[PDB]
């Protein structure tokens, strides 16, 4: 109420712990006591694209611009 | 300074007219240059003694 | 083997250079067209490909890819997708008039050759792309197509046998890039003229997705003559890799600048003076010689007095042979100014697919401006050398490469005029 | 032959290219279609 | 080249020299800079709040 | 050269613009050449018809071509802004293209540029305070083997000199048009020495061939 | 049974037929730097960044649109691969204006990150630096078209997902203005999704425009509303 800042009563608000595997993450979280929510890893899906398919003859995949 | 602009920031003339030096200035002061992994130690002679840093 | 080769009469592949006896299919029959072509067609396209590789046709337009390998890639077994033949007829490399003469005085041998190429590889229709600068010559081509149709001998069921073959004509809209190998293909497609990527070849995916190919007009013109004439009669004029006749033209600085057919090799001094008037001011007046046109490095005086006019010879001279502007230029013109105007041309006509040709021709245009005004340092001329090493081959097409090469030739040969120009600018400002 | 066998080019009017394309439209094999009539149908 | 008052500058007969490009708060090693930025009715990007904590400022 | 439209009426659709039914039959011949399934390939010949009908194309012409070929207009705007033969600025009857790059400028095009400039009056690239003299210098056209060249509406002029400049411009003022071909004799692209080309009447199909 | 052998600097891996060099290089972890390729769209090649020296070839070729013959070896860390990356990154920053303070992609540029990690340091090209004046595309999307690197990603996005066909290339050479020719305020669905497509600071959010720069703001998982898909 004097400067327009965001104070907090949260010492733990600026923790982050970058790990390398989900197993050690869950093991450390269960080791140190508190609860935890696991979201699963999502890779980009591999696709099938080609420039010749962008220059189709009777397929509708057509670049239409260039 | 060193002539390796990806570690030391360039000076003002090339900074105000470059492109690579402005980019290096910008990201070098925002992020900080990346440092390869590993553990080093060194020590020099402070007037007290072995000023070591690990 | 010939002693460097020259023109012997009636060994001209095509007569009627200009304004001769008539302009008609009857005149084509008198000059040697529509003669015994059905017996050539009904023997099998493998024999036509054997005849062409017997002649050993070097590909024209200043590329180097031989016609036999290309049309042997064109022997794919026919699927549900048809095959197309595209006759390219633009004239880049400013200084050209290569096939302007051919399409202005003899379209009939072009009709013969596109029929031969349509039979020889399984093609079905031929689109002929004329430059947009050529409305009157295009209408002459339309009159010739009307005459060939009105004979009732092409179109549907050609030569009396059950073989239809249609030919169309698409105009240009004015470009250098529409002459190239694949921007042609997409300019026919109605999209704006932009080259594709090369490892999908035009012989696999082409005009909308069909196995097509693109032939130069000189290849179309020479193609029925090799079919109707003997094997390797064409190949006896010059060396073994390159073989036959070519249009060597001086469009530029000589007295009576003009065009001559010759064989594959020629002594250059006989070529310049003993056929086309004389050099403006004598042989020792010219500063240098550019062969090829505009996608070729220069050749100075002490190199042009001795070097013969072969493709392998200009590979040995680190250049590339093209057509019709195998010209000299005088000391009275500044070659820096001439090459800078050529770089301005390169900026004015180039598409914007690739980043490096775009920005490299941008820097080279502004830097050649700063060289004509002379406001730089020698580190700048070596920087122009470094960027001309950077650009070359890192693009899609060869317009970036053909913008790299004149800068290369100017730096390899004419350093001292640049140094004196910059020294005179230092004397001017100081 | 040292006589200009052309001037057959000289009479060319500004419509003749489209005139020749107009008149030579017959014996046209059907320019093969592909699925839809257009990229957007 | 003494380091004192933390003053601002402005253009010759012109507006505020700052853009609010947040570099000073990105580098401020005690985070004493506090920038909240908004553009005004003109269109050039500017600020709302540019605060220096004189306690945290190590100079 | 101001590649955004910015209407300025005498533009600003709808400008009233329509063709001739004979030209509609030309349109049907044009989209009857190209195969079914790829109607969008005839954009450049239809737009060429629009230019040859009305000397420069307005934006309502591009809307018309888009509605005829049932395409979105943006491809028509791309093809209009991409090429060289289509001048979106209004021009006059005759159009002057002074071509000068590599043999043309190096064979002294600047005399022709000075002659055109101090004969016509208006500067290079600009237009004239009448019709029929829209002057631009241009890059290469192909017809290189002679003096630096002039293109007027589907016609060429080679082997120039400033008295020929005066003659051709005064006769386009009068309306009588000279030949597309070369000048100074040499009735085609000729070796203009002692006729170093072929002289004999060629035999053709008569002499020795093989497998024919 | 439908496999292709490539060596990524010696490390063998198998490639499905028809795919690209780039998907296999991203399969082994090597992110070849890219500007025009993006996996939600078709494959252009106009940014030229993905050049890589593939062996027994004097010419260095693109990796977003290369068919994969059997038995490659792909040299990513060679000499002239780095030289081509230095050259291309030096070409991009020539006609790009000094707007990295007043840009809105300071923390989230692509020229900045890839020109640190791949480019040169001492610039060149002393004079020049043309500029293209902006347009008015829509009051929801703030648009500066001097920073457009002409990469042809928004155009492919329009013509292949939006289907609206209002953005196009105009001109030749250096002068390629990308946009709508006719002073039309481009308003359609998913026009808010073009500010995430544009890799450089040329198409930013209009209402967000100048409130923060993205290192201060922390990122948090949540689920969408107002649509039943989330
Ligand atoms: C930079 C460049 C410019 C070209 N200019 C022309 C041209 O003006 N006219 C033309 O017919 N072909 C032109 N081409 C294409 C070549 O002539 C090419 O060789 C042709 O497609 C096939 O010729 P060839 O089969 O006889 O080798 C050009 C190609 C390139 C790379
Ligand atoms: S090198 Fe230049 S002109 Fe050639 S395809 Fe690439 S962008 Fe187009
Ligand atoms: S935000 Fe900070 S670094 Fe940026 S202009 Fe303002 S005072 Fe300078
Ligand atoms: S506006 Fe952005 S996405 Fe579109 S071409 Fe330009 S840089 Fe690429
Ligand atoms: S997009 Fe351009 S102006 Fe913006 S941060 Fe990146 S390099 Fe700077
Ligand atoms: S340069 Fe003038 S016509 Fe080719
Ligand atoms: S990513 Fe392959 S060229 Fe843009």
């Amino acid at each position: 109420p004097l400067m327009g800042w965001a104070s907090t009563a949260d010492p733990l608000s600026n923790l982050v712990l970058t790990f390398s595997t989900k197993e050690d993450a869950i093991a450390f979280a269960e080791k140190n006591g508190w609860s935890y929510d696991v979201e699963e890893r999502k890779v980009p899906k591999p696709k099938s694209k080609s420039y010749g398919a962008n220059f189709s003859w009777n397929k509708r995949t057509r670049v239409s611009t260039k | 300074k060193v002539d390796d602009a990806k570690v030391s920031p360039p000076k003002r003339a090339e900074m105000k007219t470059s492109m690579e030096s402005l980019i290096h200035h910008f990201k070098l002061y925002t992020e900080g240059y990346q440092v390869p992994p590993g553990a080093t130690y060194t020590a020099i002679e402070a007037p007290k003694g072995e000023f070591g840093v690990y | 083997k010939t002693s460097f080769g020259s023109l012997k009469d009636e060994d001209r592949i095509f007569t009627n250079l200009y304004g001769r006896h008539d302009w008609r299919l009857k005149g084509a029959q008198s000059r040697g067209d529509w003669y015994k072509t059905k017996e050539i067609l009904l023997k099998g396209p493998d024999w036509i490909l054997g005849e062409v590789k017997t002649s050993g046709l070097r590909g024209r337009g200043g590329a180097g890819f031989p016609t036999g390998l290309k049309w042997s890639f064109m022997n794919k077994p026919s699927d549900g997708r048809p095959k197309y033949l595209v006759v390219n007829a633009d004239e880049g490399e400013p200084g050209t008039c290569k096939d302007r003469e051919i399409i202005r005085h003899d379209p009939h041998k072009l009709v013969e050759g596109c029929l031969v190429g349509g039979r020889a590889m399984g093609a079905r229709a031929a689109y002929i792309y004329i430059r947009g600068e050529f409305y009157n010559e295009a209408s002459n081509l339309q009159v010739a197509i009307r005459e060939a149709y009105e004979a009732g001998l092409i179109g549907k069921n050609a030569c009396g046998s059950g073989y239809d073959f249609d030919v169309f004509v698409v105009r240009g809209a004015g470009a250098y890039i529409c002459g190239e190998e694949t921007a042609l293909i997409e300019s026919i497609e109605g999209k704006q003229g932009k080259p594709r990527l090369k490892p999908p070849f035009p012989a696999d995916v082409g005009v909308f997705g069909c196995p097509t190919t693109v032939a130069n007009v000189e290849t179309v013109a020479v193609s029925p003559t090799i079919c109707r004439r003997g094997g390797a009669w064409f190949a006896s004029f010059g060396r073994e890799r390159n073989s036959g006749t070519k249009l060597f033209n001086i469009s530029g600085h000589v007295n009576n600048p003009c065009t001559v057919e010759e064989e594959m090799s020629v002594p250059l001094k006989e070529l310049i003076e003993k056929h086309a008037g004389g050099v403006t001011g004598g042989w020792d007046n010219l500063l240098a010689v550019i062969p090829g046109g505009s996608s070729t490095p220069l050749i100075p005086k002490s190199v042009c007095e001795t070097v013969l006019m072969d493709f392998d010879a200009l590979i040995q001279a680190q250049t590339g042979l093209g057509t019709a502007a195998v010209i000299v230029m005088d000391r009275s013109t500044d070659i820096v100014k001439a090459i800078a105007r050529l770089i301005e041309f390169y900026k004015h006509e180039s598409c914007g697919q690739c980043t490096p040709c775009r920005e490299g021709v941008d820097w080279m245009n502004k830097v050649m401006a700063r060289f004509v005004r002379g406001d730089a340092r020698p580190a700048e001329i070596d920087s122009l050398w470094e960027i001309s090493k950077q650009i070359e081959g890192h693009t899609i097409c060869a317009l970036g490469d053909g913008a790299a090469w004149p800068v290369q030739g100017l730096i390899r040969h004419f350093r001292p005029e640049l140094e004196e120009r910059m020294q005179r600018f230092a004397q001017q400002h100081q | 032959n040292t006589t200009y066998k052309n001037l057959q080019h000289h009479d060319y009017s500004t419509y003749t290219f489209l005139d020749l394309n107009l008149d030579l439209s017959k014996f046209r094999m059907p320019q093969p279609s592909s699925g839809r009539e257009s990229p957007r149908h | 080249r003494f380091r004192g008052e933390h003053a601002l500058r402005r253009y010759p007969s012109g507006e505020e020299r700052c853009i609010a490009c947040k570099l000073c708060e990105a580098v401020c090693p005690a985070q004493a800079i506090t920038i909240e930025a908004e553009p005004r009715a003109d269109g050039s990007r500017r600020t709302t709040r540019y605060d220096i904590d004189m306690t945290k400022c190590i100079y | 050269a101001l590649f955004v439209h910015r209407d300025t009426p005498k533009n600003n659709p709808e400008t009233p613009f329509d063709f001739t039914p004979e030209n509609y039959k030309r349109i049907e011949a044009i989209v009857k050449n190209y195969p079914e399934g790829h109607k969008a390939a005839a954009v450049l010949p239809v737009l060429d018809l629009a230019q040859r009908q009305n000397g420069w194309l307005p934006i309502s012409a591009m809307n018309k071509v888009a509605e005829i070929l049932q395409v979105p207009p943006m491809r028509v705007y791309e093809v209009a802004t991409f090429y060289t033969m289509y001048n979106r600025k209004p021009v006059g009857k005759y159009h002057i293209q002074v071509c000068t790059t590599t043999p043309c400028m190096l064979r002294n095009s600047d005399s022709i540029l000075e002659a055109i400039q101090k004969k016509l009056g208006i500067k290079v690239g600009e237009t004239t305070p009448d019709k029929l003299f829209t002057l631009i210098e241009v890059e290469c056209l192909g017809a290189c083997v002679n003096a630096p060249m002039v293109q007027i509406n589907d016609n060429y002029y080679e082997d120039l000199t400033p008295k020929d400049i005066e003659e051709i411009i005064d006769e386009l003022k009068a309306g009588k048009i000279p030949k597309p071909g070369p000048r100074s004799g040499r009735f085609s692209c000729e070796p203009a020495g002692g006729l170093t080309s072929l002289t004999e009447p060629p035999k053709g199909p008569g002499f020795g061939v093989q497998a024919g | 049974s439908n496999l292709i052998e490539v060596f990524v600097d010696g490390q063998s891996v198998m490639v499905e037929p028809g795919t690209t060099v780039l998907q296999a290089c991203e399969k082994v972890g090597m992110q070849i730097p890219r500007f025009c390729y993006h996996e939600r769209l078709s494959v252009a090649g106009n940014c030229r960044m993905c050049l890589v020296e593939i062996e027994k070839a004097p010419k260095v070729v693109a990796a977003c649109a290369m068919p994969v013959m059997k038995g490659w070896n792909i040299l990513t860390n060679s000499e002239k691969t780095k030289k081509a990356r230095e050259g291309v990154m030096e070409f991009l920053l020539a006609n790009h204006p000094l707007d990295c303070p007043i840009c809105d992609q300071g923390g989230e540029c692509d020229l900045q990150d890839q020109s640190m990690m791949f480019g040169s340091d001492r610039s060149r090209f002393l004079e020049g630096k043309r500029a293209v004046e902006d347009k008015n595309i829509g009051p929801l999307v703030k648009t500066i078209m001097t920073r457009c690197i002409q990469c042809t990603r928004c155009i492919r996005f329009a013509s292949e997902i939006a289907g609206v066909d209002d953005l196009g290339t105009t001109g030749r050479g250096n002068d390629m203005q990308v946009g709508t020719y006719i002073e039309k305020m481009f308003m359609s669905e998913l026009s808010g999704n073009i500010i995430d497509i544009c890799p450089v600071g040329a198409l930013t959010s209009k209402p967000y425009a100048f409130t923060a720069r993205p290192w201060e703001t922390r990122k948090t998982e949540s689920i969408d509303v107002m649509d039943a898909v989330g």
